[PDB]
């Protein structure tokens, strides 16, 4: 009654080949007698109780005579296998031993033996065999039966109990406790995870003798080194180098019983004990062998301590202590029976967890090895390959015994050829710049659409005119070739134009994120020292403090003066400077040259060709280097680029409306944002928005394969995985994330793939040596696409840009990424070797945050930890949030709220911990290594009428019932991605439109309810502020000129659009009971816009009445070159149908806007009809332009005769009186108007 | 969990220079890569880096200096 779980059923089997004259019945009786002598062989288990039954009997072995068989040998093998394939019932009341005598020839015998693994092991069964043989020979000489040399089962448990209560038990237990305390984690030659206890008894055996004679030379050069310790050192270095690990836990075979007590024992003896191995790259082989020999020498004095006890005290798993296990022991199988040669063959030694490596140096000096591998984790040819690695491993030390363990090369000659093939990316590109490419493409297609947004639309010629103009302005402000220009601009056409102009003048652009605090921006500007800052008028008060900084406000187009390129840009000039978080001091800027980004864009244009039918989206903020291929790549292929709305990259719905609006064919996504985007998608929304997407790219994070298959099924649009740091000119490697290559991905992440043009990937180890496939190593980047370096920081540059040992004179960039290459040559991202994190695509150094937080007043130390605050907030993507843990130097409370608000003045918004927690003492554990699993998570009131639903939504998404208002959505576990779904939910639960940016700027119940529950409502509506002539649009019956918003796109970019309207509080439409008091009231605002010069006017409905009525009023004063009328009729045509028409105008005006105090609309329609019933018209001596809705009323005296007593030209489209102003009609009217205004 | 050598301050590096006079750090126990030469500085990591800080003044590559 000493056991609980029932032991396994695997057994140890073998057979002895006897070549000679054998008397089989006497040998069988000798088997029975020998088995009878040992009292431990008779043992059973009752269930559980493991105990010896002395009443068990043994039966004579079966004698099979296969000499008359067609294949005696193979049939004997089939017999022994037939017994071996069957599992052994452990609870049976019969002995667990089986012997069998097989005869394959007159003089040859196969003596099959099998035991349960709790009876004997690989060391102790030849004792039983040898005693049986001794009885056999003794009987063959006529002497009686020899006695039993085997120790009885009582004396061995007496001795073991002595050891259990001995003073050595506590000493050994303490020793192995200290050993497993400093024991490194296990390693494995198989990339697969370490399973622990294995069930498979079928293993792979491989015997290999090295006839190269290298080991004999290495051993004869190292005379004092014991050959066993030398071969063992070679094996340890071999394992560590193949796994790319200097510290790893292997296993070593010891013995629980020693001396005669081991030679007279039947039960298990061998004791596999944990062995920690530390490889030193500076040590020689004799030093490793010596230190390891002393290590084993210390371990041998405590080897009597059982290993299952080390597991017991520790234990729940699952991972075992050691994967591979090294065996230096030799088992003596030989036995001397007169005139017959005996050879013990092995059939079953039992399951192997991972890998057993046995080393046998012979007396001749050569070396043999025996490999026992798991058939599921390994295969034979790979074992041959690793054995070859060990072979050249030995040869190198044999040639040079002074070789360091760090300079040894374990890579085969063919793998160097593979790496030479994969990194052979040489493609000859021309010496050129971005400005030359853009100018070339513009020379190709001048009239093609290039740049566009909600207001402007430029062709390539117009765009190049604006770029050259702004470049000449920058040059007039003193921007010389080689300088830098900082940029703080909202997303519009003028951001793109700004960057192109900066490049055009031979300068580099420095994108600034206005969300950052002023201290960080001022630091950046002090480091970069730009010649000029391009911003808007409202952001200039922020930078009025910055010393020695010229500014410039660029919000409107300039007068075009030629499109010719300035030819000031050189390939050696810096193209863009992007600051990233530094792990040591202040943030560092990445200077990326022209030729690098030229290679990047030209490659992206070759590998992913774009045409004039393509439409590229501008979604990426300028502070991210991804945007670099959005600002330029479409302009080197003839494609079209379209600006998104500000902070629309955070709203998936806004991205849907944007894609659908412009018909985007090419865009980008961060895997987290991709998950948050497909979360908003239903198949019909996917076919209504994502139907135009032909190419989608993902970079910045490990790309999940499941997300890619989901995106493929929901859209079908080709997805591509790209990889690269900022210091490598955007992206370095590429890999298909759709279709066939996607279906073959076994891992959880899509590989980063193959290198781009003129770029090389090098996965080295800790010793700067290239690693074999499947092995993790540090990633390094080479080639033309590397950055020029860190701006003004030689130390960080020389630290991060190092020497390249495989490319003489060239440099090499240390990414800090851990990766490996697969069987197809594709590189797979695995992780990081530093504290750098990519949170939802954002590059964040934890060291910076730590330093800033421990720079706070009264802070002994502080630790940043990224973690999932609420596990119910993980719908896909990166749900991690930053949490700061502070301890006070005084022991006094820190007031974490003020400390966080103080952190907001130094660190970027996304680098500020959402939660700051104060701890009595920083939770260490063992050696003071800061246990991050001991770090506690942060715990998870008006609640008025409207915000109750907000609290309900919070409780829905966070899974935490929120009774208290004024609760931060982020501190409860929420993040950006979840805030998007929150915005959708509230948007369908509230009539008003809710955006995730409103959750960003105000994170609370009360604040969100406060905000939730543009240009202006004044007389002047600045639809588009240009420079040249101005087209005035008059308000319809609604009194608002909003509906002309979709006209500004079709007009020439130099034009201005100012709509006049009626702000009901003291507005012209209500203060006038005479419908000319308002036609003359608008002259007070129109003549104070442009007093002199010709006039260009446009009106709709009532606005058209107000158009002609002012037209003649100005013709009785300057001139009116253009007066457009949109289905406008004279007041002479209180009618019954016109009220239905006006009602349609009102209905369609307010129903086109889903959102109060806007009831003034309903007033301006009342005031409209009250004024419309009083007829007013003037013959209007001049001429005008008229657009007529064909599907309107009858009367063949239609405007041609109806407006005759008031020269005109008419255009006819099929629409109602309401649709004539709709965007669908402006798709034709717009071009007509512009062509008329030329 | 690699913990790269260049991130470790417990080891001693040395300053190496190419033909473009671009400076870099390199492990002392390793052979200086072809096309690179020692600038006369070794020892602790932060020490070598602080050396590079004052020695490396003109970030431009040598071949682009005469053209400037
Ligand atoms: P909330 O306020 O958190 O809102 C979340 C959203 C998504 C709205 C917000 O975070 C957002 O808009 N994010 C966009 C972030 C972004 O576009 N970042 C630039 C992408 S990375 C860039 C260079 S980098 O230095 O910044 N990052 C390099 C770094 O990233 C890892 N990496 C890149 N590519 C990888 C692949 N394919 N697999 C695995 N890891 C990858 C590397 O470790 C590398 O060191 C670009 N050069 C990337 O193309």
């Amino acid at each position: 009654e000493k056991l609980s779980e029932l032991p396994s059923a695997w057994s140890v089997a073998h057979y002895v080949e006897l070549t000679g004259e054998v008397d089989s019945p006497l040998l069988a009786r000798a088997v029975v007698a020998g088995l009878a002598q040992a009292d431990t062989l008779r043992m059973r288990f009752t269930e559980v109780w493991q105990w010896v039954d002395d009443a068990l009997t043994f039966e004579l072995p079966e004698i099979i005579d296969l000499r008359t068989n067609i294949d005696p040998h193979g049939t004997a093998q089939a017999l022994m296998q037939a017994d071996l394939q069957q599992d052994l019932r452990v609870d049976s009341g019969k002995p667990l031993v089986f012997h069998q005598l097989i005869q394959v020839a007159d003089n040859r015998w196969y003596w099959y033996q099998r035991y349960h693994h709790l009876l004997v092991d690989g060391f102790s069964f030849p004792a039983i065999t040898r005693q049986i043989a001794n009885i056999y020979c003794t009987w063959l000489r006529g002497e009686p039966t020899p006695a039993s040399p085997f120790t009885p089962f009582a004396d061995v448990v007496e001795e073991y109990q002595q050891y259990r209560e001995s003073e050595a038990w506590q000493r050994d237990a303490a020793f192995w406790a200290e050993q497993r305390r400093q024991l490194p984690p296990p390693a494995s030659l198989s990339p697969a995870p370490l399973p622990g206890r294995s069930a498979s008894a079928d293993i792979l055996r491989l015997k290999l003798e090295f006839t190269d004679g290298e080991f004999r030379q290495l051993a004869t050069q190292l005379s004092g080194v014991q050959r066993t310790d030398l071969a063992l050192a070679l094996a340890a270095l071999w394992l560590g180098r193949l796994c790319n690990r200097m510290d790893y836990a292997a296993g070593f075979i010891f013995m629980r019983r020693l001396g005669s007590a081991a030679l007279t024992a039947t039960g298990p003896v061998l004791n596999v004990l944990p062995l920690g191995i530390h490889i030193a790259a500076q040590e020689t082989l004799p030093e490793l062998a010596t230190r390891l020999a002393a290590q084993l020498k210390k371990m041998r004095r405590h080897q009597r301590y059982d290993a299952e006890q080390i597991v017991r005290d520790s234990a729940a798993g699952d991972e075992p202590l050691f994967g591979p296990v090294l065996n230096i022991k030799v088992f003596d199988y030989q036995l001397d029976i007169p005139d017959v040669q005996a050879q013990t063959h092995t059939l079953a030694t039992g399951p192997v967890n991972d890998l057993e490596l046995a080393l046998f140096p012979d007396v001749h000096g050569d070396l043999s090895i025996e490999i026992l591998a798991n058939k599921q984790r390994y295969d034979e040819p790979t074992l041959i390959q690793h054995a070859e690695r060990l072979k050249m491993l030995i040869a190198q030390f044999a040639a040079d015994p002074a070789l360091l363990c760090g300079d040894v090369d374990i890579m085969l000659p063919g793998e160097y050829a593979q790496l030479a093939q994969l990194n052979a990316t040489q493609v000859e590109i021309p010496e050129t710049t971005l400005s030359a490419l853009v100018a070339e493409q513009a020379a190709k297609t001048p009239d093609a659409p290039a740049l566009a947004d909600a207001r402007y639309l430029f062709s390539y010629r117009e765009m190049r005119e604006q770029v050259v103009a702004l470049a000449n302005l920058l040059r007039e402000r003193g921007v010389k070739p080689g300088d830098s220009v900082a940029v703080a601009l909202p997303r519009s056409v003028f951001l793109t134009l700004a960057l192109h102009a900066i490049v055009e003048a031979g300068a580099a652009w420095l994108p600034l994120d206005t969300g950052y605090p002023d201290d960080r921006l001022k630091m950046m500007l002090e480091d970069a020292r730009p010649s000029l800052l391009i911003t808007t008028d409202d952001q200039l008060p922020r930078f009025s403090d910055v010393p020695n900084l010229t500014s410039l406000c660029y919000n409107a187009p300039l007068t075009p003066q030629g499109s010719a390129p300035l030819q000031l840009s050189q390939p050696h000039h810096t193209a863009y400077i992007i600051f990233t978080s530094g792990s040591t001091g202040r943030p560092k800027g990445v200077m990326v040259g022209q030729t690098a980004i030229v290679n990047r864009l030209l490659w992206m244009q070759n590998h992913y060709p774009l045409t004039g039918e393509d439409v590229v989206a501008q979604k990426t903020p300028c502070s991210f280097d991804v945007s670099v291929w959005e600002f330029f790549w479409p302009f080197i292929a003839g494609a079209k680029l379209v600006m998104a709305e500000p902070e629309a990259h955070r709203d998936p719905l806004a991205m849907q409306q944007f894609f659908a609006e412009y018909g985007v064919t090419t865009t980008h996504f961060v895997p987290s944002m991709l998950a948050a985007f497909v979360a908003s998608l239903t198949p019909q929304t996917a076919r209504q928005s994502c139907a135009t997407l032909k190419q989608v790219f993902c970079s910045g994070e490990a790309l999940p394969a499941d997300l890619c298959r989901e995106w493929q099924q929901l859209t079908g649009a080709p997805l591509h995985n790209l990889y690269g740091p900022t210091e490598a000119a955007v992206d370095v490697s590429w890999y298909p994330a759709f279709g066939e290559e996607l279906a073959q991905v076994r891992g959880s992440s899509v590989p980063i793939g193959y290198p781009v043009w003129n770029t090389g990937l090098r996965i080295l180890d800790a010793m700067m040596h290239p690693v074999p496939p499947g092995v993790a190593g540090d990633l390094y980047l080479t080639g033309i696409q590397l950055a020029q370096g860190y701006l003004g920081r030689p130390d960080l540059t020389a630290s991060r840009f190092i020497a390249d040992p495989f490319a003489p004179g060239e440099r090499m960039y240390r990414t800090g990424d851990v990766a490996r290459w697969l069987d197809n040559g594709a590189v797979e991202y695995l992780g990081r070797s530093d504290d750098q994190l990519k949170i939802r695509g954002q590059r964040i150094e934890l060291g910076e945050i730590d330093r800033v937080m421990q720079a706070l007043p009264d802070v002994e130390q502080a630790v940043t930890h990224a973690c999932v605050i609420n596990q119910a907030a993980a719908t896909g993507g990166d749900a991690r949030q930053l949490v700061g843990y502070l301890v006070s130097q005084s022991g006094l409370p820190l007031d974490t709220s003020a400390l966080q608000a103080q952190l907001r003045e130094t660190l970027p918004p996304h680098m500020v911990p959402v939660v700051l927690l104060q701890l009595p003492q920083l939770p260490l554990s063992a050696n003071g290594k800061l246990d991050r699993k001991a770090l506690p998570l942060p715990e998870l009131a008006p609640k008025a009428g409207s915000e109750t639903i907000i609290a309900a939504a919070f409780s829905s998404l966070l899974g935490c019932d929120v009774q208290d208002a004024d609760a931060d959505f982020f501190a409860l576990g929420g993040h950006s991605l979840l805030a998007m779904k929150l915005a959708a939910q509230l948007s369908r639960q509230v009539a008003r439109q809710v955006t995730p940016g409103q959750v960003m700027v105000a994170s609370t119940v009360a604040k969100l309810a406060t905000i939730i529950d543009r240009m202006g409502f004044e007389t002047i509506l600045p639809l588009r502020e240009g420079n040249g002539p101005t087209l005035f649009c008059f308000h319809p019956a609604s009194g608002f000129a909003w509906q002309f918003s979709v006209l500004s796109r079709y007009l020439d970019p130099q034009w201005s659009i100012i709509g006049i309207q009626s702000p009901r509080p003291n507005g012209p439409m209500q203060t006038a009971a005479n419908l000319d008091e308002v036609c003359e009231a608008h002259l007070a605002t129109l003549l104070e816009q442009q007093p002199h010069g010709p006039y260009y006017l446009l009106g709709y409905s009532l606005g058209g009445t107000l158009a002609q009525g002012i037209a003649a009023r100005l013709r009785a004063r300057e001139q009116v070159a253009f007066l457009g009328l949109l289905d406008t009729w004279p007041p002479e045509t209180l009618d019954p149908e016109v009220l239905a028409e006006i009602n349609r105008e009102r209905e369609a005006f307010l129903a086109a806007q889903q959102g109060e105090l806007f009831t003034t609309i309903e007033g301006n329609y009342a005031d409209a009809v009250r004024l419309l019933t009083t007829a007013h018209s003037v013959p209007f001596d001049g001429k005008a332009t008229l657009f007529v809705a064909e599907r309107t009323l009858q009367e063949g005296m239609s405007p041609e005769r109806a407006w005759s007593p008031w020269e005109l030209d008419i255009y006819r489209q099929d629409c109602a009186h309401v649709d004539i102003i709709s965007p669908g009609t402006f798709e034709k009217i717009g071009p007509i108007i512009r062509a008329t205004l030329n | 969990h690699m913990t790269s050598v260049f991130d470790r301050d417990d080891i001693q590096f040395q300053v190496v220079v190419n033909h473009e006079e671009q400076y870099s750090i390199w492990p002392e126990y390793k052979e200086i890569p072809q096309g690179w030469r020692a600038a006369g500085k070794s020892g602790l990591k932060k020490d070598c880096l602080a050396y590079i800080e004052e020695v490396w003044t003109d970030m431009r590559p040598l071949s682009l200096r005469q053209h400037m």
